[PDB]
């Protein structure tokens, strides 16, 4: 309801939206502010323009003041161009003058004027105080190169302060901020109630926080936590204009040392005492509501001589009030736009309507325009162009604290020099080093939930859990990544064991049944001596055999025999060796034919020690074998079958089956890996039944006396190792040490060595006592 | 971001019991608390029953064990029981999520977002 | 821009927003609407005036007038009161005046008047015409207990048909309704490119459909598809105020026929003819800007006396202006608004400031009291008390339209009585039967995308796509749910087999070894056999042993044959029958004896045929048996350690192992269950082992001859019934065939019919020829 | 109730490929489809490609051989790759939603709803 027409008709007036009522400015502000910014604007104004050659020399001077308040904001926005256009009322008597109000203070407080100056098109925000969204920007900006995760927040019931908390709520989720806890402190709060909020603090463990609380608010926070003397603690006080103020005293710092804080610097006013001491009671012939409020304020009964120093010296509070510089340089921009366009270029603008800048001004539409593209240069600041996010907006000093025991007190430090505006660009431009605060420990290691946990992991999270919180579980077996903190876990080749990660492998030893370890070394001793023991019979037998009885007797019998035993042995030492396929076939053939000759040899010196006979006829055969070639065909008959169905199972497809190992995790054994080979069975079942027969002819030998009783000893050692033979081998065939050593090739060895000792042991002995056999 | 729904409005005699669920549409509650209260048609917004940010609860005399509220972080939801209320236990409930204080939850006129104010009719 | 002062300081002025600008209403409505309406307001408020006893005869009759549009339309509403509270300018003589404005036409169109109503505290609705959000309330009303899940959609550039199909998105999703298509439809479509949509459409197969088109928009969509004429096609078509005025023609109805629609009726308003006649070219003292528009719309360079008439009757097209009647009942209302505050009861308001209701208003709010919390009863409509979100509503006239072949025309049915507002209720008030069209077609049977499938299913979903669409697979084996379209599919009892349904079952015929089946007959008639043989041998046996011989050979020989075949038959009689466990423990001893005691029979019987010889010595036993207590004490030791191993696995555990089936799916046989019996396998091994004993004492009786050659017979049939039993044996221990016919009881059935045979035959001739034995 | 925002703003060279993400949030796509364009900063907005709720495209006539556009009503969200581009690759790409026609999403304005419009400049 304020209305302050002065010194040109660009009148600066209208109610002030920073007042919400008659009874709040009274006892608020005025009550000890008091509305004397605008007196030393209206000084530079007259200083400046008596420089000017005549800047504005128009409308005159005249302070006229009457004092939700939207009705009488609106009304003392009403100038007078706006009711008297047509408004062709019989008894106004009207008469053309245009006022025009720009200044808003308090803007946040009331909008309905922003409103009316929108619709009526004479928008003026100049909050010129520097909003708080830049301030959140600038804490956002200081949370990406700290390289951490999460952040506790703490507020208070200051209305500037929530949506700098409403914004982190919006901006933290794109770029993974945790929150764990955002709560208000009062002017005044319960005791254990902040213990309890404070104790869910230490339960959270999310030490690193940024707090909004003001300097009053603060400070019974600062206070509590003394008691109990936690004192590892950081803090970020954002807006901290007033810093080291409220929390000065010593042993405070011991707790809350270390904090790291926005500023701004605000250049003092010349002459703000002298500025102030003009306003004298009742020598003030502008400006009469200052002297209704200053008769209201100190009530008049008495006390109508009294100064502001005889008042209790209401200037020591507020050294420099941030309004009042606001106010300030927005008025100085406003003059000096006004200058600018009377001494612009000379031009049009680029609206329609109103488009006369002249010395005479319409509705000020030129003031916006120098506004919004050009430079200020004002109070030695070097203002940025007018913008309508940021008004005027200078460099942040994030200001860091230092204690100082030279002094006992807190050392600031300019080291932050960065803002968030575009005028230096949107990069950082921070110092972090060459600081401390009892040690380096602003890093704060552990500010990571979770810690980088050992290669091929994944950093499981829980359900509905923030991604900050991960614990580490291990990969399934045989896949393995190589760097730490690997969410896409991958094969890792199959050539190291499970070194510490739960791998698998493919490479390892190759069972050859044959190597350095003792087991070759055994096998070769028996392999040895049993082929010295061969050379031994065969020297043995030529001995024999150089002697005339030969041709009496069967010297093929003998030759056979040796024969046998030279294969039978030829099939064990081809048994051990490197398997593979080749081997298979050159192998497999062996067995069988070694298995059948041996036995057919056994056969024959069963069935008939002496020599078969048969008819004498002329053939194709020669005559002097008595009978023998029927025997040699039986051998061979069965031979043929035996190798004529191994080139049966050769030509039709290779006897090659499925790669398979004792366990296909750690072992890689090759095998044979033939087959089944059903027909081989059925070949040794038959061998078997072979040997079944003839018992009853060895019958028919134990009943008479041959050659001095050596028969019986054959007949009994046929039944014993053929039967431990028959007994031994199925338990080659099924336990798991063919796969470590071959049980077959100690089995026929043995089975061999006693075939030998059933009738060479026995007739060597027969010919060293009678040589004539 | 703060949107909030409201399910289980019904009528119930005195010795009756109600089942009341509020579910969240993008909001954690882990974050901050969320607060409901009672209002009759008719007369101002009071706070029967109001939960802290942390897993403690403030009540009034006249919700001692009648109303039990449950709220856990992974669902972001809230439940509350009612059983054996008392007979004008109608009202309209209120659901509302902004920054307060222990005691300014009980008051209830702090809080930024305004829920759609559903009306249960019990009696 | 207009200012419409009238009759009472309650002045219903100002600028209305449904004009858009001084060409667009003067080439869109005047030139030919032109602002009527008010005219008959006044009237209507002169003649009520009189017929009231000085309502309101404070102010006097004035209307002046000078045609964003948004400053001259707030300007317009800028009263008088506002200018001149305080406003103590020099030169404005302003003196106290009062206008108040309210009606609003157009609201929708400009929102900025409602705003500053609403920061001035002035607001007034009253758009009056009722919105489009009711209507799409009503279309979901219909939704429901139509019991069809998905619907498609047509909207076109009309600014309110866009709110609905808005709506629709966010309202569908909550109760499954899918949307398949939402097209537009402009003044003018392309050719190729509609029969691209339509194509789309057969192509979708969502034949219910909703259609937000006006008249001009949807008569080409109406006339495109005549061409191909598919003519099974229903319609919704909404808000038809119209309905068939522009679908008229003949065979439009043959594919557009049968479409049910909304509609609202409304009241003709009474001398709307002569209301209109009044306008004279310059005879009119008031409305000079009624005057203005006459002038320039004919152009004035003649027709300077030409009345309505005498121009192109503009009054055919619009008979009944839906504006024109919904701002006459507004302006109705608020006239019987202002009757009752002149005739109110003596109290006050709710507001604190400006509550002055008397016969002078200060800034009406008892206007929006009546409007809130008041009755109306005006316009024989009988009208609900005006809310926020609906001022006036109506019953909604949800027409039917039927085909008159005795007329060639469309026959509406006002059998849709029903209203979305609470004055009625929410639930349903539709008639829905009693009407066809063609037939009874509009269920639409097959509306729902996916059928009702048999039972024990899952309606499998296509992931990502609407559950409306649903397709039907087979629950897994074994479980089955009774009613159909059943989601938790659940277990089924296992009586019945697979029904068409895939089931299982557990409860089907048991074998118990014995059924009235042929293969029971069989086995009843060898047991029967064999008994009736053992019948006949025992007589012949007693003929025997009643000749004096006895005791000169051997009778227990033959007793204890006979008790053999007893035991061994009665052992294969226990073969049969119901097994369980104690069968089981009754059998397999019997079992084990009758192997043991037949063979050692069989064994004594070849060993010596004759008694055999031992000292003569007194002792404990009796002397006569002459040593056949050796015999008896041999063939017991075997019962013995039989019976004492059957009572180890006895008493330590019960012989019962895991019940097992030949398949555990559709088979339950009930076995044995006994266990591996592993002692079981040894006695029979030893009891093979003594039939391969006692081979060479049946070669010491194939030498001599015995009692004219018997024994060489008993030896042949030892051998040949020994090994084919022994090469049965394992045949049924391998084969199936034991769980559908015991091999084992034939097997032993002839082996003890060889064994009979092997002596019996022989010495029944014998004695057939010398009976003396 | 629609929201969107914009990812894979990068620079490449002229025969480069660029991808393009962008996930709807709180609106199923099923209802009608998300349309994009591409205007020059500094000038009037351009409709390079559009995309149809019935699963449709339509191409401007340089289009074909470097657009491809990808969209499924299971995801709720579009991918735009671009391949063998043109030499002046600057430009913003703006995210439309609201029924119109295909002639009115080739001018593009009918849609009532308005995005961000992230920008990225390649200048290759």
């Amino acid at each position: 309801d304020q209305r302050a027409q002065k010194k040109g008709d660009i009148i600066l007036g209208g109610l002030f939206p920073i007042h919400f009522g008659v009874a709040a400015k009274d006892q608020d502000l005025k009550s000890r502010f008091r509305g004397f910014r605008w007196l030393q604007a209206m000084i530079f104004a007259i200083e400046e323009i008596n420089s000017s050659p005549a800047l504005l020399p128009n409308l005159t001077l005249g302070y006229r003041i009457f004092d939700s308040k939207a009705l009488e904001a609106t009304l003392s926005f009403v100038a007078q161009n706006k009711i008297d256009s047509l408004n062709l009322d019989e008894f106004c008597n009207c008469s053309e003058h245009i006022p025009s109000t720009i200044a808003v203070v308090g803007a946040t407080g009331s909008g309905v004027s922003t409103a009316v100056a929108n619709l009526l098109g004479l928008f003026y925000i100049p909050r010129t105080i520097p909003n708080d969204e830049h301030q959140a920007t600038a804490m956002a900006d200081i949370i990406e190169y700290f390289r951490w995760n999460w952040v506790g927040t703490i507020a208070a019931d200051d209305d500037y302060g929530r949506p700098g908390i409403e914004k982190f709520r919006e901006e933290a989720e794109e770029r993974d901020i945790c929150i764990d806890f955002s709560e208000l402190i009062s002017q005044y709060s319960d005791e254990e109630e902040i213990q309890h909020v404070v104790e869910v603090i230490q339960n959270s463990t999310a030490k690193v926080i940024v707090v909004f609380s003001s300097g009053p608010d603060l400070e019974p926070l600062i206070k509590e936590i003394v008691r109990r003397n936690i004192t590892g603690k950081i803090w970020l006080a954002s807006e901290a204009w007033a810093s080291s103020s409220l929390i000065a005293m010593p042993q405070y710092f011991h707790v809350v040392g270390g904090t790291i804080g926005f500023a701004l610097k605000a250049g003092q006013i010349p002459g703000f005492r002298e500025f102030l001491k003009k306003v004298h009671p009742r020598k003030s012939v502008h400006n009469g509501f200052a002297k209704e409020f200053w008769e209201e304020t100190f009530n008049p009964l008495c006390t109508g001589d009294e100064n502001i120093s005889s008042v209790e010296t209401p200037y020591i509070d507020y050294t420099h009030l941030r309004i009042s510089y606001n106010v300030y340089l927005a008025v100085y921009s406003i003059a000096h736009a006004l200058q600018d366009i009377y001494t612009c270029l000379p031009g049009r603008g680029l609206f329609t309507n109103g488009s006369c800048a002249d010395i005479k001004k319409v509705e000020a539409w030129q003031v916006l325009k120098h506004l919004r593209h050009l430079n200020f240069t004002n109070n030695m600041g070097e203002q940025v162009t007018f913008d309508e996010c940021g008004d005027l907006v200078g460099n942040y000093s994030i200001i860091n604290w230092h204690l100082s025991p030279e002094d006992g007190s807190i050392v600031f430090k300019e080291v932050g020099y960065y803002n968030v505006y575009a005028k230096k660009g949107e990069r950082l431009f921070i110092n972090e080093e060459k600081i401390l605060w009892s040690g380096f420990s602003r890093e704060v290691p552990f500010s990571n939930c979770s810690r980088d946990c050992l290669a091929g992991t994944r950093k499981g999270i829980i359900e509905g859990e923030p991604t900050c919180c991960f614990e580490c579980v291990e990969c399934p077996d045989g896949e393995y990544s190589d760097e730490t903190d690997a969410s896409a876990c991958n094969k890792c080749p199959d050539d190291f064991w499970s070194n510490e990660n739960h791998t698998s492998c493919i490479a390892k030893e190759i069972e050859f049944l044959s190597w350095t370890e003792p087991f070759g070394i055994a096998l070769t001793l028996f392999a040895v001596l049993g082929i010295f023991l061969t050379a031994f019979v065969l020297g043995v037998f030529i001995k024999f055999r150089n002697t005339p009885i030969v041709k009496a007797t069967n010297r093929e019998l003998s030759y056979l025999l040796l024969f046998s035993l030279l294969c039978c042995f030829s099939s064990s030492l081809f048994f051990i060796g490197e398997p593979q396929d080749w081997t298979c076939r050159l192998r497999q053939p062996a067995f069988g034919i070694s298995f059948v000759l041996c036995i057919s040899c056994i056969l024959v010196k069963t069935n008939r020690v002496l020599l078969v006979f048969e008819a004498k006829i002329p053939t194709s055969f020669h005559r002097k074998w008595w009978g023998l070639n029927l025997q040699f065909l039986l051998v061979f008959l069965c031979t043929f079958m035996q190798i004529v169905i191994c080139v049966i199972w050769l030509y039709t497809a290779p006897p090659s089956s499925y790669r398979n190992q004792e366990l296909e995790d750690e072992i890689i054994f090759i095998t044979c890996h033939e087959g089944s080979l059903m027909a081989l069975g059925f070949l040794i079942g038959y061998t078997c039944l072979l040997a079944a027969i003839c018992f009853f002819f060895a019958f028919k030998s134990r009943k008479l006396p041959e050659n001095f009783n050596e028969a019986k000893f054959i007949t009994f050692s046929m039944l014993i190792f053929f039967i431990v033979w028959i007994s031994f081998i199925p338990a080659y065939a099924s336990t798991y040490g063919k796969f470590v050593s071959a049980v077959e090739v100690i089995a026929i060895l043995a089975a061999s060595f006693g075939l030998l000792a059933c009738i060479f042991f026995n007739k060597i002995y027969i010919i060293l006592f009678k040589p004539s056999r | 971001q703060v949107q909030l729904q409201e399910s289980g409005g019904g009528s119930v005699q005195a010795g009756g019991s109600l089942r009341l669920s509020c579910a969240a549409s993008g909001f954690p509650i882990s974050t901050y608390d969320m607060g409901w209260f009672r209002q009759a048609p008719g007369k101002e917004r009071e706070g029967v029953v109001g939960i802290t940010d942390s897993f403690s609860i403030k009540y009034e005399d006249s919700v001692k064990g009648r109303f039990t509220i449950s709220r856990d972080n992974a669902k972001n939801a809230l439940y509350l029981q009612m059983n054996s209320l008392k007979p004008e236990d109608t009202g309209m409930y209120y659901c509302a999520a902004g920054d307060a204080r222990w005691s300014l939850l009980l008051r209830a006129e702090q809080y930024n977002y305004w829920g759609q104010g559903t009306q249960v009719t019990v009696s």
